[PDB]
């Protein structure tokens, strides 16, 4: 570039950063996701809808995996999160040449938090509109983790992104609870996410991605509708 | 209308570049004069009070053996001209086992005077007087932050610069003598100082071609001053 | 030779439940004693151990940055470090440097920090690894090592079996060399507890 | 309010004015008119008599690339001298790496992108020309390129330059592209040029015809004016 | 990199951000000291101690060499910044040119620094002024200044911080040279002076001492309670 | 709802929006032009119109469709310039697909790296958005045919009958309907409805020189540009 | 005025101010005058000096045996583009041993002064470079601008009221191509003389005056060197 | 520089002039003051010898008040006026 | 492009940085820590942020870290931002091992942090770290130290702190409870229940909503000591036994 390359977000008068603000809100009018760590492993359950029948969802995906036992899913804008996961993709591999070793979830969100966080302070440049969710499954136990445009992470046993978070966030509250197998914790995440869902729900309409503690799957359509028929 | 610092006036030129040339009207006022028996220049320290210490005060160090040079406004700036000019000078003496001419360092600095910019800092403050015996003998230069250069025969600057510069062509001729110069100088820097005249107030800066070096020093300026 | 300058010898062996690592306390310039109080067998963590033969100014060194990176690893991650971890990391280490390779023999003796299981593997000093279920032996002479080796273990040995094995290995292993010798210390460790001690040497 | 700035910068309307000031500033420019027979093509530019001011046969527009390919520009003088720098570079690449006429597309094309590629960023400006390119070979014909300040690339039998534009482009319609030679062009385009730009908007002007096709063997030169004379001669009695 | 005007002329010549940047050190923690035939003994003042805290981990007077001593004002970080410079400066010079460091040559090493360093685009002008005492080779007092433009500058003694003005105006009462013809009374004059300064409240008043070429040594205030009672004795005396 | 420079840059507003992409969206239309893709059964067909304001514009030069690689064509929209420059960019990024990996790129993939690109072109403030559009075809194994739209958001994405741009957002619905119904697609019928929706949207009914058909197939895999002719006889087999 | 910022922008008439203002920077300089026969070449430059004592600040300075030029405008620039044209001499000088043709050398003065006319931050320079040299086809009189675009004449002029020069210029110039070297020269001093106001002269010290020839090599004439050329004048009307 | 001198002339018609004062040191010692500022100066001339109780105020008396209210009073703002319409 | 540009680095017409006054503010909010003076030992108690019973906490220690093996910290701010440093400077003191083989001593490591993060106030128009967090450890000469990093590049290192601007009221009830050499680490622990049982605006102070962690010397593990919630569930409703005897007065 032309080596500019000042920080843009300056500190508001009470100390908040704008420009995270703002994204923050980019990733509330992110589309309704849901994921739920339970028992035998974790469950993601998003929602993707076309805004015209001419749309084919055969081609693009909002699940990623990036290792046979370690998914992802998102809210808010795909071009970043694309991105993101390209960079995210890249960086487990340096952590398998050193060990020959898949690298455990935590420290995926270790790395890809610190290239976020650094990315908010970078020069010249946004912020990213994205809200990742990750699911992984390592030493028996899986896990879930969930990031924001600043970078810091958390853990839940169940939670949601996008519109209406907070309501399905409590309804996940109420409902969802304990440790129910990935039966169970589907159920409740197509409940949840058919709250904000349109009048119809298809096996496009949504994408279910599973943490087995025998490894990350991607569900097919074909389950997608076989559980779903029958919805909830 | 804050434009990179770079913009030309609508007259015009750079701003902060004509701006510098007014920041030297504050500064420190000195005199110097060109005379077939020897450059004698002057100034005054301008001193505040008994913790300010008079020795510690020069506006006037000499760069080469046969190059002095004064100094006006601000100080720190002019550090690094001054050393540098040392450098380029004997370097001179490296390659050519000879004495570089008070009119090369001239444009041996003004030359490097703006190179001030963002990519690819901040001007120079500071104007200069060069005194100096080349092959033609006693030489008293003058230049500027903008690098424009002129040789005077004598010169003044800083606040006095106008008046000092009236009264001393009023009194200038070219058949002066050494001291003739000097204390007639030193009336001019009497007329333009706010305390009274002692050894502390002012320094000297002489140079001569076989008179050396030289430099200067006080006590004999504790007699030019009752020479009066 | 370049590895047999400083000399030296280091040897691990894996018991039933445990495992036994011995080297030789010798340190020199060529044929001159000089001081027998050298270190080469090195602590990472807890009821695992390395040991380090070749160039005393590449052993300190390796020792160094490999306690530096596990640090780090242990550091970011409360777990203590798992063995094959420890391996590749080393060999990660070793290839780093490939035109400008240092000259090591490192040999891993360690167990499982999730179960007792007893591991030792020995690598080459470019990077390459080796596991076996027997013994991994680095240093200066072979007929002796593996001699002597192939010529006792036994599978399944108490730590007492096993302790006047590697014993008696690396007496005999290195009462034939001269580069290698003036005492032998032994660390013999379970998932219980450690033991160490130090063999009579003969000083000739 | 400061969308005009930068060319970075989008508007609420969706594009550059730092493109269309650019642009509408190389209007101002002396009127220089191209085009492209069957067997050449046939470049001319009107330069102006402002004062003296100075010597004849200075400053033209009028630039010869490689061999076989030249300028003829129009707008701001000093950008469009340095995008004869680049060009002539560009050739001696192509010359370099294959050893053989570059095709004037690719000429083009390359000329094109780094244009563009002056659109994007408010380091630099957008150029502030624009010139007219054309080639000639037996393996390919007679071929003519336009290219502006956005950085578009195509091809004419004839364009116009300059102030005069659109009036100037009217009457070339009866000019034939092919069926007239080149020859005949040369006087032909004198006189649209010397026809054009009514002498009161300048008070003193000159012609300058370059040329290049099959008839000079693929050299570009100018085809020079004391040679044929044939502007003035027709030129001065086509006014009525 | 970042590069970008800092700080230029303003039409009526003078820069900003540097005879701007002076308020920091203008409301910076009072500090002074003096020189003396023998004793050097510095000042400073306004601790504002939390009565709870430690006072050498916010202490604010260091030194580069066992001859010469720091004595600095402005923001804390700053003067961290600048006295390590130094630190590593006065190190080179004792490596090449094995003699100790003259002050004048360090001042001018601060001072120069600081110059090209208000220069340079993209730095921000340090807003810290220090000064430097010591002994000098063949046992002659010594001691500088320094200003934001960067300008060493020596002193028969010191008056920076808060209500410098007054200090100095004070210390033209002080500067009769029977004042110190003792050294104690050097002391207790320049606690003469800070008891002047600021608040004086017996508590927050530090200083530091050099004695000829002894190494630098700082009273622990039993003697600040002694000084400051021979002193208000002397105050009633004067009655 | 919009404070400081994010007008001008690239950054969040106080509702998260950022204009710079929204402003390239409708700085395609700029062109005002037509784009549509329809895919069939074992072929994919493309078709946009062209205006040719002079008759010294050569229709060789303006032709809108692009061939990447032998069985890889594509189509743009938007202003010119950054179409080409997306061209090259393409091109390249093919080459060296095969140079890496020795086999025949997907294209999907190209649409994935090209919409990447378009993110850096997004991310940076001190850098342009660049507001062309690009839709693709190609053949892949067991896949048929394909077609992708990449846009300057930083994202691609690819369906059966596709269209953006000016007059494209009722194309859309005009599609739709024709699409479903159940309708089955021969060559003939998506070339037929190729025609047919940008008809219904502007009903010019017009010569076949001024669109310009773009096609690919599994029977040729290679892409292919249509001569008039052929054109003009699926014109007047449309015609009942 | 807002968009008369910097380099980069086009104004809403799309005319860059900032070459605009370093024309006019251009205009502040003292009048000087080149002109060329059709063998020699002549430019002639009046001094201004800031006082009595000070001395006369010189314009014409010489370059390479076979090309000079006259200056105007900043000096910073003046002798860095000069230094760069000892550069530019030496270099062919150098590799080819030859002299350097005027035309391709003023090319690479437009192509040196070219970049910093338009990257962000940066300013063009004030320049009133004035050049003589020969070629294998001798005479060459060149001028510049701020703008990097050079004319070609045979007689030209910038500064102080030049323009008063050339309506001396344009009479007597059809004949400055025939006459020699002396009569030519004070043709030049005759087209000076007018940025005067006719109050003053126009005397030895004050002005600068430089030659070229077809044989003969560039060299700068002041003062005594111009007294032959001074003598012999008559006094303009009242 | 001289024409400072001159507010100082009609303003020095006012109060009581010390012969021995200098106006143009003065004068050359306050740059970019218009005629107001100095005004101002001629005013607390008065001022602090009305402190002092002194009938005639010194051109050494009152220049402390004059580096004091040019100095201090310029430190906080005012004198940006060409940056103003510059 | 200079238009655009903010010029963070440049100081506020008054003297003051304008930019660090709201990277105190930052602190100011969010986060609330503490720590005091012991001997043989240290300790640090800390709020624990999102009390929501969704959360795994997993973590174990979270808004503390583990940067040495005689060293930690407690930070207060944006937390990844904290995150770079705490990579950062455990690096730092892990590369002082791997030269002296030696456990660094506090106080380099402390200042030349500091100095990192002042590397922003000086100049790059960067965004500042506004992240300030505590320091705890053990020396070969001092013991055992506290010290306090702050958002413009200096240390403020002490025996007591205040984190955030809500325990401003607990520094004045430290001035109020204060002492000279009791640890006892029990009583200054329940002085600090007692200081959270006040300033901490939650009541009933429950134990999953604060942390408290603390540091022993030991021979010569240097004990770095995290706890369970029940042997802290009696220390707090003993201590609010505590003022159940308080009241007796009354």
């Amino acid at each position: 570039e032309r080596g500019y390359s000042f920080s843009l977000t300056t500190f508001s008068p009470s100390g908040k950063l704008v420009q995270i603000e703002y994204a923050l809100a980019a990733v509330a009018g992110g589309a309704p996701s849901v994921g739920i760590k339970a028992a035998n492993g974790v469950v993601l359950a998003t929602e993707k809808k076309q805004k015209s029948i001419l749309y084919d969802e055969r081609s693009v995906h909002k699940v990623e995996p990036i290792t046979k036992h370690i998914g992802l899913v998102y809210s808010g804008m795909g071009p970043d999160y694309r991105v993101l996961v390209h960079r995210a993709r890249k960086l487990a591999q340096q952590y398998y040449l050193v060990y020959q070793e898949p690298i455990p979830t935590a420290q995926l969100v270790q790395r890809v938090a610190s290239v976020m966080q650094e990315y908010t302070q970078s020069g010249g440049v946004r912020p990213f509109g994205v809200s990742l969710l990750i699911c992984g499954w390592n030493e028996g136990r899986p896990y879930l983790f969930q990031s924001d445009p600043s970078g810091a992470y958390f853990a839940w046993k169940a939670t949601a992104m996008g519109k209406n978070y907070v309501n399905g966030k409590t309804f996940l509250e109420k409902r969802y609870n304990e440790d129910l197998e990935l039966e169970d914790a589907i159920h409740t995440a197509i409940l949840t996410l058919k709250e904000s869902f349109e009048g119809q729900m298809t096996e496009d309409n949504i994408e279910v991605g599973i943490c087995n503690e025998a490894g990350f799957r991607r569900l097919t359509p074909t389950e997608v509708k076989d559980y779903l028929a029958a919805i909830a | 209308y804050d434009r990179g610092v770079n913009t030309f006036s609508p007259e015009g030129r750079l701003f902060q570049v004509e701006y510098a040339i007014e920041a030297i009207k504050l500064g420190s006022t000195a005199i110097g004069i060109q005379t077939s028996e020897g450059v004698c220049l002057a100034v005054e320290k301008r001193i505040t009070s008994p913790l300010m210490e008079p020795s510690s005060i020069e506006k006037i160090v000499e760069i080469d053996a046969h190059i002095g040079c004064a100094m006006s406004g601000l100080i720190a700036d002019a550090k690094t001209l001054i050393d540098k000019a040392r450098v380029e000078t004997q370097n001179h003496w490296f390659t050519y086992n000879e004495t570089m001419t008070v009119e090369s360092v001239t444009q041996a600095v003004s030359n490097l005077a703006l190179q001030f910019g963002e990519e690819d800092s901040r001007p120079f403050g500071v104007a200069l007087l060069f005194g100096g015996v080349d092959e033609k003998g006693p030489q008293l230069f003058h230049m500027d932050p903008s690098g424009t250069f002129v040789q005077c025969d004598a010169r003044a600057i800083g606040s006095a610069s106008e008046g000092a510069q009236s009264s001393l062509q009023e009194v200038y001729h070219k058949s002066m003598t050494l001291k003739e110069a000097i204390k007639s100088s030193l009336i001019i820097l009497k007329q333009v100082m706010e305390e009274k005249l002692n050894a502390t107030n002012i320094e000297l800066a002489t140079v001569q071609p076989g008179q050396n070096f030289h430099m200067f020093t006080k006590e004999e300026l504790e007699e030019v001053i009752k020479d009066i | 030779s370049i590895m047999s300058y400083n000399g030296g010898a280091v040897m691990a062996m894996k018991g039933k439940n445990c495992v036994a690592i011995a080297a030789d306390r010798r340190f020199g310039i060529q044929a001159q004693m000089v001081t027998t109080d050298f270190q080469k067998i090195f602590p990472m963590g807890d009821r695992l151990y390395i040991g380090l033969a070749g160039l005393a100014t590449d052993v300190q060194t390796v020792a160094q940055r490999l306690k530096f990176r596990l640090n780090l690893y242990e550091l970011k991650e409360g777990r203590q470090i798992k063995p094959y971890t420890l391996m590749s990391m080393v060999a990660n280490l070793l290839y780093e440097k490939r035109f400008g390779p240092y000259y090591t023999e490192p040999v891993i003796a360690g167990l499982d920090p999730k179960t007792f299981k007893p591991f030792i593997c020995s690598l080459d000093l470019i990077g390459c690894p080796m596991v076996t279920d027997d013994f991994v032996v680095s240093g200066t002479c072979a007929e002796q090592m593996y001699g002597m080796c192939e010529s006792l273990w036994e599978p399944n040995m108490d730590p007492d079996h096993l302790f006047e094995t590697i014993s008696q290995a690396m007496l005999n292993a290195v009462d034939r060399d001269a580069v290698s010798g003036m005492g032998v210390i032994v660390h013999i460790i379970e998932k219980d507890k450690i033991t160490t001690r130090t063999l009579k040497a003969r000083m000739d | 309010t400061g969308y005009d700035l930068s060319a970075s910068t989008f508007s609420p309307d969706g594009r550059v004015f730092q493109v269309e000031y650019a642009m509408k500033a190389v209007e101002n420019s002396s009127t220089a008119i191209g085009i492209r027979c069957k067997d050449g093509v046939v470049f001319g530019v009107e330069k102006l008599v402002l004062s003296k001011l100075y010597e004849e046969g200075s400053n033209k527009r009028l630039f010869n690339v490689d061999r076989h390919v030249g300028m003829a520009v129009a707008g701001l003088l000093a950008d469009a001298r340095s995008l004869a720098d680049i060009a002539r570079e560009e050739a001696s690449n192509f010359r370099s790496n294959f050893g053989y006429n570059i095709p004037l597309k690719h000429l083009a094309d390359r000329v094109a992108m780094y244009v563009h590629a002056y659109t994007l960023y408010s380091a630099v400006r957008p150029f502030g020309c624009s010139f007219m390119l054309g080639s000639y070979s037996v393996n390919d014909g007679a071929q003519l390129y336009m290219i502006d300040p956005s950085g578009v690339s195509y091809g004419y039998w004839g364009c116009a330059i300059g102030k005069a534009r659109q009036a100037a482009k009217t009457e070339i319609e009866k000019l034939q592209m092919k069926e007239m030679t080149c020859r005949d062009i040369v006087k032909e385009v004198a006189k649209i040029i010397y026809i054009v730009h009514d002498e009161v908007k300048d008070k003193a002007f000159e012609l300058e015809l370059s040329w290049v096709g099959e008839l000079t063997n693929g050299r570009h030169e100018i085809v020079p004016k004391d040679i044929r004379e044939e502007a003035e001669k027709y030129a001065k009695e086509s006014l009525k | 990199s970042y590069d970008r005007a800092i700080t230029v002329f303003s039409p009526d010549g003078h820069l900003f951000q540097v005879e701007y940047a002076q308020e920091a050190v203008k409301k910076g923690s009072t500090a002074v000291g003096v020189r003396g035939r023998d004793i050097v003994v510095l000042g400073v003042e306004k601790k504002s101690v939390a009565k709870l805290q430690d006072e050498r981990t916010v202490r604010k007077i260091c030194a580069l060499d066992d001859n010469v001593c720091m004595a600095f004002a402005g923001l804390t970080a700053d003067a961290r910044i600048v006295i390590n410079r130094a630190r590593v400066e006065c190190q080179s010079h004792r490596l090449t040119v094995e003699d100790p460091v003259t002050v004048e040559y360090i001042t001018r090493y601060i001072a120069s620094l600081k110059q090209r360093y208000t220069q340079s685009n993209g730095r921000r002008p340090f807003g810290i002024s220090a000064l430097i005492v010591g002994f000098d080779f063949d046992g002659t007092p010594r001691l500088y200044q320094t200003d934001p433009s960067g300008t060493y500058h020596a002193w028969k003694a010191n008056a920076i911080g808060r209500g410098a003005k007054s200090v100095r105006e004070f210390l033209e009462k002080n500067y009769t040279d029977e004042a110190i013809e003792t050294d104690d009374l050097t002391i207790k004059l320049v606690i003469k002076a800070l008891l002047e300064v600021v608040q004086s409240g017996g508590k927050n008043i530090e200083l530091a001492v050099m004695r000829r070429d002894q190494s630098l040594k700082i009273l622990n205030p039993e003697e600040i309670e002694k000084y400051v009672a021979e002193i208000e004795k002397e105050k009633e005396e004067n009655e | 709802s919009s404070a400081g420079f994010d007008r001008h840059i690239t950054i969040f507003s106080p509702e998260g929006r950022l204009y710079q992409v929204e402003y390239a969206f409708k700085a395609i239309n700029q062109g005002g032009l037509t784009s549509v893709a329809v895919r069939g059964k074992d072929c994919a067909v493309i078709v946009t119109q062209k205006k040719v304001p002079d008759k010294l514009l050569d229709s060789s030069t303006v032709t809108h469709l692009f061939k990447i690689t032998e069985n890889i064509g594509c189509v743009m929209t938007g202003m010119t310039a950054d179409s080409r420059s997306q061209v090259q960019r393409a091109r390249y990024e093919a080459a060296n697909w095969k140079y890496k990996y020795g086999y025949e790129i997907p294209v999907d993939m190209l649409c994935k790296r090209i919409a990447d690109i378009s993110q850096v072109y997004t991310q940076n403030a001190e850098m342009r958005p660049l507001g062309c559009c690009m839709i693709l075809i190609g053949i892949d194994e067991e896949q048929g045919p394909q077609v992708y739209k990449c846009d300057p958001a930083g994202y691609y994405c690819g369906f059966k009958a596709t269209a953006a741009g000016v007059k494209q957002t009722e194309s859309t619905s005009f599609l739709e309907k024709k699409v479903k119904k159940k309708f089955d697609w021969t060559f003939e019928q998506t070339v037929e409805t190729a025609i047919t929706c940008l008809s219904t949207v502007l009903s010019i009914d017009f010569k076949p020189s001024e669109i310009e058909v773009g096609v690919v197939t599994v029977e040729n895999p290679k892409f292919r540009i249509l001569t008039e002719a052929e054109i003009d006889a699926h014109l007047v087999a449309l015609a009942e | 005025n807002q968009y008369d910022n910097d380099v980069t922008v086009w104004s809403p008439q799309g005319r860059i101010h900032q070459i605009e203002y370093a024309m006019e920077a251009v205009k502040q300089g003292s009048a000087t005058v080149g002109l060329k026969s059709k063998t020699h070449a002549v430019l002639v430059a009046l001094k201004r000096a800031q006082s009595e004592l000070a001395a006369h600040q010189k314009k014409i300075l010489h370059v390479d045996n076979h090309i000079g030029i006259s200056i105007a405008g900043l000096t910073a620039d003046a002798r860095l583009l000069c230094n760069f044209m000892r550069q530019e001499c030496l270099d062919s000088r150098f590799v080819f041993d030859r002299p350097l043709p005027v035309s391709r050398l003023v090319s690479l003065i437009g192509s040196k002064t070219q970049i910093p006319t338009q990257r962000y931050g940066r300013r063009p320079y004030g320049v009133g470079l004035l050049i003589a040299g020969y070629d294998d086809m001798g005479p060459h009189i060149f001028q510049t601008c701020p703008s990097a675009n050079y004319f070609d004449c045979r007689a030209m002029s910038i500064g102080a009221r030049s323009q008063s020069a050339r309506t001396y210029l344009e009479r007597h110039m059809s004949e400055f191509m025939e006459c020699n070297l002396n009569e030519l020269v004070k043709h030049g001093l005759r087209a000076l003389r007018e940025t005067l106001p006719a109050e003053q002269d126009l005397t030895t010290k004050n002005v600068s005056i430089g030659i070229v020839g077809k044989d003969l090599e560039f060299t700068i004439y002041d003062d005594d060197d111009v007294s032959p050329f001074l003598e012999g004048l008559e006094e303009r009307p009242q | 520089l001289e024409g400072r001198t001159h507010i100082f002339k009609i303003h020095a018609r006012s109060m009581s002039v010390e012969r021995d004062i200098r106006f143009e040191l003065l004068a050359r010692l306050c740059p970019n003051s218009t005629g107001a500022e100095i005004r101002s100066v001629c005013t607390e001339a008065g001022m602090f010898a009305i402190r002092a109780r002194r009938k005639i105020a010194t051109e050494k008396d009152f220049l402390e008040a004059v580096n004091k209210v040019i100095k201090s009073y310029a430190k906080f703002s005012a004198t940006p006026r060409y940056m103003t319409y510059n | 492009s200079r238009r655009y540009d903010s010029r963070t680095t440049i100081f506020s017409p008054e003297g003051r940085l304008y930019q660090v006054e709201y990277a105190m503010e930052a602190i100011g909010h969010a986060g609330t820590c503490l720590g005091i003076l012991a001997n043989d030992g240290v300790l640090l108690a800390a709020e624990r942020r999102n009390i929501h019973k969704l959360l795994d906490e997993v973590f174990f220690s979270e808004k503390i870290y583990k940067l040495n093996e005689d060293m930690a910290c407690s930070v207060a701010g944006i937390t990844s931002d904290a995150n770079v440093l705490t990579n950062e400077l455990r690096l730092i003191a892990q590369r002082y091992l791997l030269q002296y083989q030696e456990p660094i001593p506090c106080e380099q490591l402390v200042t030349a942090l500091c100095d990192i993060k002042q590397a922003y106030t000086q100049f790059g128009g960067k965004r500042p770290f506004g992240v300030s967090l505590l320091y705890i450890g053990w020396d070969k000469h001092y013991g055992f130290q506290l010290y306090q990093s702050d958002p413009s590049g200096n240390y403020g290192g002490w025996k007591a702190t205040c984190i955030g601007n809500n325990s401003a009221a607990a520094v004045s009830m430290l001035k109020q409870d204060y002492k000279e050499g009791e640890m006892t680490l029990k009583s200054a622990l329940a002085l600090a229940i007692k200081v959270l049982n006040k300033t901490m605006d939650v009541s009933k102070l429950s134990a999953e909503k604060v942390e408290i962690a603390t540091l022993t010397r030991e021979n010569g593990k240097t004990v770095i000591r995290v706890l369970k919630q029940k042997e802290v569930e009696q220390l707090i409703k003993k201590h609010e036994e505590e003022e159940a005897k308080a009241e007796r007065e009354k």
